[PDB]
C-alpha cells in the first residue's frame, strides 16, 4: 500500500519504511504539512530529505506519498510576489495564480531543438552592453569577490527590463533575509517589481530548501520560454547553493572529491544552466499545441559566483565558467578605486558576442573594446610628465577618459538612446578634445539632456539599432550642436 | 522514563518507548552522582533510540540508567532580572548565588528567522563613538566584526559601546563568553563592576573549560535573552566573546556525532550553523538586536571557512590598530581598514558619505607623503599637499575621544557626540576652517566647539 | 522478465532470478511515468540481482515494476546512412528526420584493434594555427589533445582546428560532443548545414544537460561509428568534446556502483575506463583515424588525475594556460608545457626542429629571468639578457593570431598561417632581423609581413 512511517530522522535526512509504490524524486507528504523528496529507494527503507523544518518530526509519524514528483506552481500570476523555495508559500498576500504546475527537475530542450541567439538583453550598464553583450537565451556569469557589485549589477539588469517584454526572476539562495527584503523594497521603489517574480530561500532555511530553490525558480521562468515568450532569471550565488548541496551530500555519506564537493557538483549546475536557452519556432509550436503558431521563446540566465580572494581557479567557479557561454569578472581593486561597474575587460567575455548586440551597438562598440584592454597595457605611465606623447600621450589620455565614461552609478540604466554618449562622443574624437576628467563624466549627463529635447526622433533608433548609412551623419550633427550648450 | 544504552564521551545514547520518542532538540535529564546531567537530543537514531550530547561531563554515567524526557527544548531565564548576573549555558546562576529570580523562561533553540516581522528601515545605530559613527557606522540590527586582540582597549570599547546604548539609548546589552579563557572572564567581570556598567549587561559564559555541548549552545542561550529584550520593544547589543570559538565548537560536536569532514576539515553543517545564529540577530518591526562579535582569522587566512563564512554575514568591521594606539589616539580604531557597508551606499545620506570618503582620502594622502617627507624635505611638498598633511594631522587627533568607562582609569569626563556634530566637526575641519587652531586642540574631546574652547584654554 | 529492487540516482538494480541473469554489458527496458527507459547492466551482483545505469532520467521509477531483458548490448547504427544528421547515445535520431539509417549495426562496447593490426604514418597535416604547427605537429592517424581550464578558449580552439582540417579532409568526419553546452552543438549543426558540409560529417550528442548514463556511454557510441567507417573507408576524422565529461560521468556513478573511492574521490578504475575508450581510437591496417579532442583540466590542476593519466594516450599534447590568456594571447597555448611526440628532427626536418627548440629555449630562459626582473627591475640584466627578454616577448606575442571562428565576439578578422611562414617568421625574429619593430607589431597578426605593416600604423 501507499503509506509509511518515519524510522529515523537526523540533520534534515529521513528514513521512511514502507511506501511500496513510491518512486524516485517523488514528493512525499508529511504532517504539517511539509514534504520530503525520495532520493533513495533502498531494499526496505526509503531515504528522503525534508523540504523545511525537521525539528519536530519523530518516529512512527504517518507518511502518505503523493501522486507526482517535485513540481510547483508555475504560470504568469507569480510576478510581483516573493515566493518561498518550494513554491506557493506567499509573502505577503494570501493567494497566487497557477497556470498549472511544472517539474522543478527537467531535461533541457534538445540539440536539434534550438535557435541561434540573435536577440539582445540590455543591462542598462554601458560598460557591459558594449564589450560583453548579453543575448536572449544566453548564460552570462557574474563572478567576483564579496562586495564588488555582483548583486547590484544583477538587479539593475532586471530593473532595466521593466518594459522590454522580458519577464524577470530573482532567486535568493542562502541570502540574509534583511538583504532580500531590501532588494524587493528597492525592486518596487525603482519600478517595477511587477515584471519580476522573486523566489527566496533565506540563509536560515533548510539546506535542501536552498539547493532546490534555483530549480524551482527556473521552472517558473521555463513556463515563458516554452510559451514563445522571452524571460530573464538570475540565480543569486550558485556558490551558496553548491555549499548547501555539499551539506546534504556529506550527510548522506556520499564520498567527497575536490574541495570536499561531491563528484556530481558539475551536473548540479550543468543541468540547471542548460535549462536557460533559446527555443526555435517548431518547439514552441509543439509545446503550445498550435496556439502560438510561430514564435521563439527564451530563458536568458546570468548566475552569480562568489570567489575567495580572486581565486578564479577554484573548483566551483571553474565549473560554472565551463558551463556558461561567457562571464563578467568584477575586479575587487577596480571596485575599490571608484570604477564601480568593476567589469574587468580583457578577461571578461561574451562568446555569443556580435549577434547579441543591436546594429548601432556592434558598429560602435567595436572601437570601445580595443582601447580599454589596451589602455591598461601601458598602465605604466600613470599619466605623467609625458613621453612619446603624440602616440603614448594621446592613446592614454583618451583611454583614461573612456574608462571614466564606462563608469556608472546604479539604478541609472542608459537606454540604447543615451548610447549616443558611448558610440560617438568617446571612441572617435569628440569628448577627448574639450572635457577634462571630471567634466568628462558630467558633460555626458547634460548631453543626454540636450537630446531629450532636440532628439525625440532618436527615440526611433533605439527602436531599431539601424545606424542606416545616413543616420551615421545625422547623429554627427546633434553632437556638434551640444558644443553650444552645457 | 528511559534507559541509557551507550555512552561514548559526551555522546550518551538513550532509548525510549517507541510510542513517545523525544523530539530532536529537546532536553533530557539523567541523575548521576550529586548533580543532574541535562542532555540535548541530536538525532532520532533508528530503533526507537535517541542520540544526545552531555551538557556536562559524561564521566560516572553507568550504562543502564533512568532519564526523564521533558518538553523543554532546554530553556533559559530571560528578562530584566538576568542583567548584572552571570549564567552558564543552562541558565544557571554561575556567579556566586543571587538565585536569579526570573519572571519567564524561553527556549534557546527558537527560530528567529522571520519575514515581514523584519522592518524596512535600514536605520543606523548611533554609537556616540566619533571614529565609528563616521568611518565605520553601525546598522540597527546589523552584525559587526571586532578585530583587535590584547593591548588595544578592546574591553573598554565594549564597555563604552555597552553603556552608550544603555544611556543615550533605551535598551541594554547581552555579553556571551564563548570559548575563551576563564581568567579573562573574571577580570572582565570586575572591569565592568568598576566601570559601573555591569548593571546593564546580561552575561553568559561557556569558557574553554566546559564540554563541547556547552560551547556550541552557549551562544544561543545568550542570543535568546537578547531576543527577549527585542520583542520587549528595545534595541539591544549582543556581544559574542568569540564567534570563531562558536563555529569551532560546532566542529567538535559534528565530529562526535560522527558526521563526515568537509572542506579543510570543517563540518558540512557550518554553512547552516552560521546562518541561524546570525539570521536571528536582526531588526524586527517590534525591536532590534545589533551584535558586535570578536573575530579570529586562523593563520591570518580570511579565506578559511570559519572567517569566509562569518564574513558573508558581517555588515561592518572595527579594526583596533596597535600603532594607532602607540601615538595616543584612543578609540584605537584605524580609520582605514575599518569598513562598513552601511556608509558605502546612499543610505546614511550623501553628506555623511562624502565627509566619510573625504576623510578616507586626506587621511590616506597623508601616509604617502609620510615617507616622501622622512626621506626628503617637507618643504618641497607643494602648497595644497602640506596643507593636506596639515589638515590630516588634525583630523586624526580629532577622531580620538575620551570614554565614560575610562573616567575611573583617567579622570577625564569624556562624552558622547551625535552623528551630526561629528559630520559638522569633520567636514568643517577638512574643507577650509579651524586651520587656525593648534593640532593639540583636537585631542581627546567631544564636538568641534569643545575643541575650539580647548584652543583658548591653551 | 524481472523487477526493480532498488533505485539510487542513475543506479538501479534489478532482480531477474537465475534462468536469465543478464550478461554483464547488456541492455534492458522499463516503463516509467510514460515512456521507454533503457538500463545498462553494469555488475552481476550476487543472488540473481543486477546493477544497471539509467540511460535517462531515473526520476519516476517505482520500486517493483517489471523490466524486459533483451540480448542486444546497445543498438547504434553505422555506415553512410548515419552521415546525414545527429544521433543519441542510444543511436536514436535526435534531429527531426526519422532516420533511414542502418544497413547494419554495432555494439557501443568493442575491443581495441590487434597489436599487429595497428598501423602508423608520418604524413604531417597542416593546421592553420601558428602555435600548433610549429610547437606540436601530427601526421594523419594521430591523437591530438587540447588541455585547458574553464574559459581558456577550449571550444573555439577545437572549432578552428575543425574548420582548418575538415577542408583538406575530402573524407568522412565524425564529431561527437559529450558533456558540452547544447548551444554550441545547435550552432555547429546549423553552421555546417549552410556550408553544406554535413553530408560528409556525422553527429552524435550527449549533452552536459543529460543524465549521467548518457554521458559515459555517448563517447562510445561516438567512435563506434568512426570505427565502422574505418574498417572500410580509410581516412576518418574524429572530434570529441571533453573526454573528461565521460570520466566525470563515471565518477558520479562510482559511488553508487559501490566501489571504494580512489585518489581525490575518483574511481579506482580511472586507469582502465580511460584506456579502454582511448585505446579504441587508432590507425588500423584497414584505415586510419585522425582525431583531436578537448580534455578538460579541473580547477587548473594539471596534476589532477583526469589530465595526468590522459596525457600518455596522446600523440600531440597542446595545453592552454590561464596565465597566457590573462595577457591577451588567445591561442592561449603554453609553448613550454605543450609538446608532441613527433617534434622529431628526422620527421619534421631540421629547420622546423631547430626553430621549434630555439623558440622553446629563449622562451624558457626568459621564464628564469622573470624573477629577478620583478624584484630588481630590467636595468639589472646584462645587455645580452636584456636582449633575450626583448626577443622573447616578440615571440611570446607572435604566437598569437585571430581565429575566423572567433570573429563573432571580437572585432579582429581571422587569419591562416602557412606552416612554411610560421618557420620563416620565428626563425627570423630569433636571428635578430625584426628587432627594431616594437612588440605590438607582432601581437595578433598572420605572417611576419603583417607584423611589418602593423608596425607602420603603430
Ligand atoms: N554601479 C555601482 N555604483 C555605485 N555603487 C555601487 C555600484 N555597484 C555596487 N555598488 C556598491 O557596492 C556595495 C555592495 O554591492 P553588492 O551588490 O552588495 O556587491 P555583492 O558582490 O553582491 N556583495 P555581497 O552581497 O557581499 O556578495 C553597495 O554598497 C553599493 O553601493
Ligand atoms: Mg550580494
Amino acid at each position: 500500500h501507499n503509506e509509511g512511517t518515519i524510522v529515523s530522522v537526523s540533520d534534515g535526512v529521513i528514513r521512511i519504511h514502507g511506501l511500496a509504490d513510491c518512486m524516485q524524486g517523488e514528493m512525499i507528504s508529511l504532517p504539517g504539512n511539509r514534504y520530503a523528496i525520495a532520493l533513495n529507494l533502498e531494499r526496505d527503507s526509503v531515504g528522503a530529505v525534508v523540504m523545511g523544518p525537521y525539528a519536530d518530526l519523530a518516529e512512527g509519524m504517518k507518511v502518505k506519498c503523493t501522486g507526482r514528483i517535485l513540481e510547483v506552481p508555475v504560470g504568469r500570476g507569480l510576478l510581483g510576489r516573493v515566493v518561498n523555495t518550494l513554491g506557493a508559500p506567499i509573502d505577503g498576500k494570501g493567494p497566487l495564480d497557477h497556470d498549472g504546475f511544472s517539474a522543478v527537475e527537467a531535461i533541457a530542450p534538445g540539440v536539434i531543438e534550438r535557435q541561434s541567439v540573435d536577440q539582445p538583453v540590455q543591462t542598462g550598464y554601458k560598460a557591459v552592453d558594449s564589450m560583453i553583450p548579453i543575448g536572449r537565451g544566453q548564460r552570462e556569469l557574474i563572478i567576483g569577490d564579496r562586495q564588488t557589485g555582483k548583486t547590484a549589477l544583477a538587479i539593475d539588469a532586471i530593473i532595466n527590463q521593466r518594459d522590454s517584454g522580458i519577464k524577470c526572476i530573482y532567486v535568493a539562495i542562502g541570502q540574509k533575509a534583511s538583504t532580500i527584503s531590501n532588494v524587493v523594497r528597492k525592486l518596487e521603489e525603482h519600478g517595477a517589481l511587477a515584471n519580476t517574480i522573486v523566489v527566496v530561500a533565506t540563509a536560515s532555511e533548510s539546506a535542501a530548501l536552498q539547493y532546490l530553490a534555483p530549480y524551482a525558480g527556473c521552472a517558473m521562468g521555463e513556463y515563458f520560454r516554452d510559451r514563445g515568450e522571452d524571460a530573464l532569471i538570475i540565480y543569486d550565488d550558485l556558490s551558496k547553493q553548491a555549499v548547501a548541496y555539499r551539506q546534504i551530500s556529506l550527510l548522506l555519506r556520499r564520498p567527497p572529491g575536490r574541495e570536499a564537493f561531491p563528484g556530481d557538483v558539475f551536473y548540479l549546475h550543468s543541468r540547471l544552466l542548460e535549462r536557460a536557452a533559446r527555443v526555435n519556432a517548431e518547439y514552441v509550436e509543439a509545446f503550445t499545441k498550435g496556439e502560438v503558431k510561430g514564435k521563439t521563446g527564451s530563458l536568458t540566465a546570468l548566475p552569480i559566483i562568489e570567489t575567495q580572494a580572486g581565486d578564479v581557479s577554484a573548483f566551483v567557479p571553474t565549473n560554472v565558467i565551463s558551463i556558461t557561454d561567457g562571464q563578467i569578472f568584477l575586479e575587487t581593486n577596480l571596485f575599490n578605486a571608484g570604477i564601480r561597474p568593476a567589469v574587468n575587460p580583457g578577461i571578461s567575455v561574451s562568446r555569443v558576442g556580435g549577434a547579441a548586440q543591436t546594429k548601432i551597438m556592434k558598429k560602435l562598440s567595436g572601437g570601445i573594446r580595443t582601447a580599454l584592454a589596451q589602455y591598461r597595457e601601458l598602465a605604466a605611465f600613470s599619466q605623467f610628465a609625458s613621453d612619446l606623447d603624440d602616440a603614448t600621450r594621446k592613446q592614454l589620455d583618451h583611454g583614461q577618459k573612456v574608462t571614466e565614461l564606462l563608469k556608472q552609478k546604479q539604478y541609472a540604466p542608459m537606454s540604447v538612446a543615451q548610447q549616443s554618449l558611448v558610440l560617438f562622443a568617446a571612441e572617435r574624437g569628440y569628448l577627448a578634445d574639450v572635457e577634462l576628467s571630471k567634466i568628462g563624466s558630467f558633460e555626458a549627463a547634460l548631453l543626454a539632456y540636450v537630446d531629450r529635447d532636440h532628439a525625440p526622433l532618436m527615440q526611433e533608433i533605439n527602436q531599431t539599432g539601424g545606424y542606416n548609412d545616413e543616420i551615421e551623419g545625422k547623429l554627427k550633427g546633434i553632437l556638434d550642436s551640444f558644443k553650444a550648450t552645457q | 522514563t528511559g534507559k541509557i544504552v551507550q555512552v561514548i564521551g559526551a555522546v550518551v545514547d538513550v532509548e525510549f518507548p517507541q510510542d513517545a520518542v523525544p523530539r530532536v532538540y529537546d532536553a533530557l535529564e539523567v541523575q548521576n552522582g550529586n548533580e543532574r546531567l541535562v542532555l540535548e537530543v541530536q538525532q532520532q537514531l533508528g530503533g526507537g533510540i535517541v542520540r544526545t550530547i552531555a551538557m556536562g561531563s559524561s564521566d560516572g554515567l553507568r550504562r543502564g540508567l533512568d532519564v526523564k524526557d521533558l518538553e523543554h527544548p532546554i530553556e533559559v531565564p530571560v528578562g530584566e532580572a538576568t542583567l548584572g548576573r552571570i549564567m552558564n549555558v543552562l541558565g544557571e546562576p554561575v556567579d556566586m548565588k543571587g538565585e536569579i529570580g526570573e519572571e519567564e523562561r524561553w527556549a534557546i533553540h527558537r527560530a528567529a528567522p522571520s519575514y515581514e516581522e523584519l522592518s524596512n528601515s535600514q536605520e543606523l545605530l548611533e554609537t556616540g563613538i566619533k571614529v565609528i559613527d563616521l568611518m565605520c557606522p553601525f546598522a540597527k540590527g546589523g552584525k559587526v566584526g571586532l578585530f583587535g586582540g590584547a593591548g588595544v582597549g578592546k574591553t573598554v570599547n565594549m564597555m563604552e559601546l555597552i553603556r552608550n546604548i544603555a544611556i543615550e539609548h533605551s535598551g541594554y546589552s547581552v555579553f556571551a563568553g564563548v570559548g575563551e579563557r576563564t581568567r579573562e572572564g573574571n577580570d572582565f567581570y570586575h572591569e565592568m563592576t568598576d566601570s559601573n556598567v555591569i548593571d546593564k549587561v546580561s552575561l553568559v559564559y561557556g569558557q574553554m573549560n566546559e564540554p563541547p555541548g556547552n560551547r556550541l549552545r552557549v551562544a544561543l542561550t545568550g542570543l535568546t535573552m537578547a531576543e527577549k529584550f527585542r520583542d520587549e520593544g528595545r534595541d539591544v547589543l549582543l556581544f559574542v566573546d568569540n564567534i570563531y570559538r562558536y563555529t569551532l565548537a560546532g566542529t567538535e560536536v559534528s565530529a562526535l556525532l560522527g558526521r563526515m569532514p568537509s572542506a579543510v576539515g570543517y563540518q558540512p553543517t557550518l554553512a547552516e550553523e552560521m546562518g541561524v545564529l546570525q539570521e536571528r540577530i536582526t531588526s524586527t518591526k517590534t525591536g532590534s538586536i545589533t551584535s558586535v562579535q570578536a573575530v579570529y582569522v586562523p593563520a591570518d587566512d580570511l579565506t578559511d571557512p570559519s572567517p569566509a563564512t562569518t564574513f558573508a554575514h558581517l555588515d561592518a568591521t572595527v579594526v583596533l590598530s596597535r600603532q594607532i594606539a602607540s601615538l595616543g589616539i584612543y578609540p584605537a580604531v584605524d580609520p582605514l581598514d575599518s569598513t562598513s557597508r552601511q556608509l558605502d551606499p546612499l543610505v546614511v545620506g550623501q553628506e555623511h558619505y562624502d565627509t566619510a570618503r573625504g576623510v578616507q582620502s586626506i587621511l590616506q594622502r597623508y601616509q604617502e607623503l609620510k615617507d616622501i617627507i622622512a626621506i626628503l624635505g617637507m618643504d618641497e611638498l607643494s602648497e595644497e599637499d602640506k596643507l593636506v598633511v596639515a589638515r590630516a594631522r588634525k583630523i586624526q587627533r580629532f577622531l580620538s575621544q575620551p570614554f565614560f568607562v575610562a573616567e575611573v582609569f583617567t579622570g577625564s569626563p569624556g562624552k558622547y557626540v551625535s552623528l551630526k556634530d561629528t559630520i559638522r566637526g569633520f567636514k568643517g575641519i577638512m574643507e577650509g576652517e579651524y586651520d587656525h587652531l593648534p593640532e593639540q586642540a583636537f585631542y581627546m574631546v567631544g564636538s568641534i566647539e569643545e575643541a575650539v574652547e580647548k584652543a583658548k584654554k591653551l
